[PDB]
DNA sequence: AACTGGTAGAGATTTTTCTTAGC
DNA sequence: GCTAAGAAAAATCTCTACCA
DNA sequence: AACTGGTAGAGATTTTTCTTAGC
DNA sequence: GCTAAGAAAAATCTCTACCA
């Protein structure tokens, strides 16, 4: 164990490895990897999204790109008044975490019906990657344009066609298994913070070997069966359960 | 007559008599 | 003896109609006699068999449904195995709303199998067409039979509670429908892992693309046939691949098909 | 700190209506206080607590009920500790006729306290005035909840089973309905004991007389007092008649209270 | 050929012993219990009957399975 | 149903005078009813 | 254990079985 | 402050009863 | 002569629809 | 021959965690 | 210094209405 946790701080103290890399190769939980990480001075987006508007035959088409992934979701609007621009920012927002979106300088984007979706959705809107999708989603639009009979139909279509049929990218992925595994990571990412400050609100009082004095306090970091893993004075070390005493601690 | 826990109530030529349930053996009867 | 007892109670029972206990205290016969009786009559037979089944929960189905509220048409969508929930208010009930909107879902997610029941905008050539260009298999229920799909109906529930809970901050039912959509996706947790729906459908689809993957790398680097003895008569049946070999059994494939042999009856052969 | 925690999740429950475990988790506050967050909501609070009662079942009660088949009007009064069956054809659902059952109904068996839902015909002058007549406590249902009388409900749907079995066997739906409670009555068996349902009334009316002319007799031989020491104090209590003395606790009366005492706190005086 | 009159007879006994079930079944809109009918297939959750030269399928819930002795 | 087999082994122990276990395996009633049809001839006795 | 197109194979307190797939939810289980 | 769900049948599982092979 | 295996038959337990 | 009830909250009971009196 | 009683707080189990 305690040889696991020096090789880790070595390796990252020559390569600085990531804590997923760490946990899975030198077998120490994860807990004790992210603190590895933590403590280095030279290591201290999946929920934006990018809208706009275009235009073909004569009709809105709205499109909404999930920018860390090239996961798109369009739509036929009526009009570009501001209360269904509302209406499609709603509908995103309750199917998909959104929480920062950008936008361009429009009428129908700089409304008093936005603003108030914005507020009750609690979502950070910014005024200024879609027009490179807006090109390539047409594209798809005029190739399958002749097996449907409305616009919405072959818009439809296309947005499913660029989602889960065309793929590329480094290991050969669609844009839907992309955002999935974007969004699964920064989930595993959130839990694990909670543990570690769940733990990270204990204290130690620990004796060490050939003396009868109680030492200082040191921060808990994880505790096992029957070992603990403390942080002192910059270091971390593992002592056994029969010589520790944990107690809470009120520092906040 | 009667099957009790240890004993047992029998009808014999005319008379009625108790006997323990360890000498005696029951079976069924088919004399329709 | 209760031959002619037998006889009475046929005839008792075409005129009464006994149960099975009052013929065999009343004539003194057997109680298989009895239930006999009961069982050979027709206007008798009037009772299920008491239990429930269990509905289909893969990774990729989707069950459907309508409701209405307030003279509206509300059409839900449920993911069954995360409980996860698309919803619409449509202008009318008819097979072409219907199509758009199963054609959106098939946009944005990953759709395989489709469990309805028999109305009449699910039993279209419209639906039937957009199944057939987006390879969705489509089941329909028991008629009239509403147990078949119990997940949309359960969420019908679930959406008209939250929707009056918070319907004096919309004006339309349009934008209480969509609160709605999002109160119940984000904002609630309790279930199979103490997630949100949100997060469970995440971790579903992304286990299942992950654990795919995983046991492709593995199976292309295997070795150990295995010949296995079983059946009713002890036979040899033919080639196959070792899975896992555990303390006690091991796992192999014949056929495509798993099975679990305990280590007796099994041979490793390199 | 969790303070400007609770803050947030107040402001939070206020727009969204989170439940306890969402907010306990999003905000990391104790789960004491995101239950009190949800438990001081009014938007909230639409659920019951999950139990049922359980209906009086004394040796005089009745339960009554008015049902509909085939454009007429039946009337069912039922026993509740034995099953026992009343049905006739009303001309009307008024309180004349309803009055007129009951006359008869008390005429035949012994009544002492009827139960009915509110209806129009059971709440009447009529009925009123005959169940002062006949010395009758009638106890009325909480309105609109048909669980408070479940035996003549239950009975309805028993009823209704019956005569479609021996419908072809009759003319009018009065003979029908006689024949169903006849058959009910008298040829149905299985139960507490075994029995039909007027084998039933006659066995428990015929042991309820019986054991109070027995216990008269025991009582008024009796001797031995009995001063016994109970209470959260440790105080004595005044006369008590001492009813049946076992091996561990014994049995006191005292002001027509019935008390088990163990043997340890209680002297017999002769 | 009285010997293989002998064992025809005792296979077709059990042929005749294997699936010779009747089912009573409820369906429709009002759902009334309707006459007899064979049983062809039986999962768990449903079977499905025969009944007038017409395939039906009845959820278990709603159907009496009789056997012979 | 096997009361049809009751009377046709009934008439055929009034011929032949069988046992009970060829009766019951040859009609399909159960053993209790054809040992009672042995029981009520006079002049045989189940063994 | 193994995750088959019909059928998955779980230990479940030191017992293998096989289960249906559609009787079965597979989670990573952050927690 | 003084009220309330219940009944009966269909299978499944466990227990009692009855006949016969074997030492 | 006595025991016990094995099957038949009876008893107990859990769960469902319907009653405006 | 290839189908099927489920979801979420209210209390009740049991288990884990935390502080302090006593030897 | 160590144990344990006692209470607070969290976790698990059973059962209900509603969905045309
Ligand atoms: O009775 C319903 N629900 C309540 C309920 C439940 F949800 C779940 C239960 F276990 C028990 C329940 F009592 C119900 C009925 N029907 C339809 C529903 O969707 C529906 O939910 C429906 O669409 N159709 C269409 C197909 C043919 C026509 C139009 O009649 C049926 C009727
Ligand atoms: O819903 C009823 N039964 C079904 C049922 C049940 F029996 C038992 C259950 F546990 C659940 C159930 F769903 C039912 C309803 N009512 C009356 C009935 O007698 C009655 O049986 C009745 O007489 N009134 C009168 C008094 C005021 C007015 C006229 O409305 C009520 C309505
Ligand atoms: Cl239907
Ligand atoms: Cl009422
Ligand atoms: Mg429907
Ligand atoms: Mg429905
Ligand atoms: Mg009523
Ligand atoms: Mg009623
Ligand atoms: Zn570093
Ligand atoms: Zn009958
Ligand atoms: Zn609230
Ligand atoms: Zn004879």
């Amino acid at each position: 164990f305690l040889d696991g946790i020096e090789k880790a701080q070595e390796e990252h103290e020559k390569y600085h490895n990531n804590w997923r890399a760490m946990a899975e190769d030198f077998q120490i939980p994860q807990v004790v990897a992210k603190e590895i990480v933590a403590q280095c001075p030279k290591c201290q987006s999946p929920k934006t999204w990018q809208m706009d508007c275009t235009h073909l035959e004569g009709k809105v088409i709205i499109v909404a790109v999930h920018v860390a992934s090239g996961y798109i979701e369009a739509e036929v609007l009526p009009a570009e008044t501001g209360k269904e621009t509302a209406h499609f920012l709603l509908k995103l927002a309750a199917r998909w975490p959104v929480k920062h979106l950008h936008t361009d300088n429009g009428d129908n984007f700089t409304s008093s019906a936005v603003q108030a979706v914005c507020w009750w959705a609690q979502i950070e809107h910014t005024f200024g990657v879609v027009e490179s999708m807006n090109h390539q989603l047409k594209t798809i639009i005029t190739q399958i344009r002749d097996q449907a009979e409305k616009i919405e139909t072959a818009v439809q279509m296309a947005v499913l066609i660029h989602n889960f049929k065309r793929k590329g990218g480094i290991g050969g992925y669609s844009a839907g298994e992309r955002i999935i595994d974007i969004i699964a990571s920064d989930l595993q990412t959130t839990k694990l913070q909670n543990q570690i400050s769940k733990i990270q609100n204990f204290r130690v009082y620990f004796r060490e070997g050939r003396d009868q004095q109680w030492k200082g306090p040191a921060t808990l970091i994880w505790k096992g069966e029957g070992a603990v893993v403390i942080q002192d004075g910059q270091d971390l070390k593992v002592v056994p359960r029969r010589k520790c005493k944990i107690i809470k601690d009120y520092g906040r | 007559i009667w099957k009790g826990e240890g004993a047992v109530v029998i009808q014999d030529g005319q008379d009625l008599k108790v006997v323990p349930r360890r000498k005696c053996k029951i079976i069924k009867d088919y004399g329709r």
